[PDB]
C-alpha cells in the first residue's frame, strides 16, 4: 500500500516508539481455527503453523486521548468527517438525531448518522469528555494507518496480531483459554442478552470500555477479544492463506490485492447467537474508507 | 440466513 499524506512524519526515537508496546520475540505459532460451527466465507482454516520475525505490538487499542493528540499535531481529517457520516449501532441513537435512511442489507441494526465521528461517537451532541481512555471508534483503515506512521508504527499484519492475541496458548478458542467467563468472571466486552434488542451489560458495559479494562492475555495485552474490532494490514480473502507456501507461512502478508481490509478480535457487539466472532480466531473485513462505532485498531512495529 | 455482519461498509449501502 503507498498512502498519502498532508503531514510529515516527526523523527522518534526507539525507546518513544516501544512505550505501551511487547516485544513478541521471533518464533512460530498455529494460527488459524478449525470450529465447526464457523461460517464457510470466513475462512478461518487451515489451521497452520506460521513462522513470525519479532516485533512490537501495542497492549492497548489506540485511545481517544491519543488519537486527539495525533489530530492536534498533524491536523487530521478522518474519512467519516470528510464523508460527513458514520455507522452508529441503533441503541445507541439518541432520539431525534437526524439519520439517514441508509440501509446495511441484512443488519437493519447500523444506523447511518451524519456528523457521527471519532469525537462525536453517536452523532451530533455526543462528545467523547467522559471517554478519553476508550478506544478511538469511527476510525477508518486510511485513518489508522495515517496515525501509525505519524507514530512511528505500523498495523500489525494479521498474523501478528493472531500470535500477539493467543498470548502464548496453542490453540484455545479465546485469548486466556477455552472458557468466556472462567470462574464466572468476565474477561472480554461482547454481548450479553438478546441480539439486537437488548444487550444486559452483564460484563458492565453495553458500549465501548477503557482500553485497559479486564485482565491481559498472558503477553499483557488487553482486550483483544471483545471492545472493538480492529484494523490489519492484509487485504482480506477466505482462502489465499489454504495455499501451503513460503509467502503464506513465513511472515504472510496476505493477498497484493483486494477490496476490504482485515479486521480481528469482536467488538461490544458480538455474540454466539448471531456471529460468534469473538473467538480468537475468527476474522472479517471492512472496506478500507469505512468507519463503525465499534471498530477501532491497535499498532505495531519493527523493533 | 446468509453469513453475519459484522463490517458495515460504506459501499454496502449505495443501491440506485
Ligand atoms: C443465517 O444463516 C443466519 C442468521 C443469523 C445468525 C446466524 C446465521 N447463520
Ligand atoms: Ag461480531
Ligand atoms: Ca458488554
Ligand atoms: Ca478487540
Ligand atoms: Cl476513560
Amino acid at each position: 500500500h503507498m498512502p498519502s499524506f498532508d503531514f510529515d512524519i516527526p523523527r522518534r526515537s526507539p525507546q518513544e516508539i516501544a512505550k505501551g508496546m511487547v516485544a513478541i520475540p521471533g518464533g512460530t505459532f498455529r494460527m488459524g481455527g478449525e470450529d465447526p460451527d464457523a461460517f464457510p466465507e470466513d475462512g478461518e482454516g487451515p489451521v497452520r503453523t506460521v513462522r513470525l520475525s519479532p516485533f512490537l505490538i501495542d497492549r492497548y487499542a489506540v485511545s481517544n486521548r491519543q488519537f486527539a493528540a495525533f489530530v492536534k499535531a498533524t491536523g487530521y481529517v478522518t474519512d467519516a468527517e470528510r464523508y460527513g457520516w458514520s455507522f452508529v449501532f441503533h441503541a445507541h441513537v439518541a432520539p431525534g438525531t437526524p439519520v439517514m435512511d441508509a440501509v446495511v442489507p441484512e443488519a437493519p441494526w447500523w444506523v447511518a448518522v451524519p456528523g457521527a465521528y471519532w469525537k462525536a461517537p453517536e452523532g451530533p451532541g455526543s462528545s467523547i469528555t467522559d471517554r478519553p481512555n476508550h478506544p478511538v471508534v469511527h476510525v477508518s483503515w486510511n485513518d489508522a494507518v495515517a496515525y501509525a506512521t505519524w507514530a512511528g508504527k505500523r498495523l500489525p499484519t494479521e498474523a501478528e496480531w493472531e500470535m500477539a492475541a493467543r498470548g502464548g496458548l496453542d490453540q484455545a478458542r479465546y485469548p486466556w483459554g477455552n472458557e468466556l467467563t472462567p470462574r464466572g468472571r468476565h474477561r472480554c466486552n461482547i454481548w450479553q442478552g438478546t441480539f439486537p434488542v437488548h444487550d444486559t451489560g452483564e460484563d458492565g458495559y453495553t458500549g465501548t470500555a477503557p482500553v485497559n479494562a479486564f485482565a491481559p492475555n498472558g503477553y499483557g495485552l488487553y482486550n483483544v477479544a471483545g471492545n472493538v474490532w480492529e484494523w490489519c494490514a492484509d487485504w482480506w480473502s477466505a482462502d489465499w492463506h489454504a495455499t501451503e507456501s513460503p509467502a503464506t507461512r513465513i511472515d504472510p502478508r496476505g493477498p497484493e490485492t483486494g477490496t476490504a481490509r482485515v479486521t480481528k478480535g469482536g467488538s461490544f457487539l458480538c455474540h454466539e447467537s448471531y456471529c460468534n466472532r469473538y473467538r480468537v480466531a475468527a476474522r472479517t473485513c471492512n472496506t478500507p474508507d469505512s468507519s463503525a462505532a465499534h471498530t477501532g485498531f491497535r499498532c505495531a512495529a519493527d523493533p | 440466513a446468509t453469513t453475519p455482519l459484522c463490517g458495515p461498509s460504506r459501499a454496502s449501502i449505495l443501491s440506485g
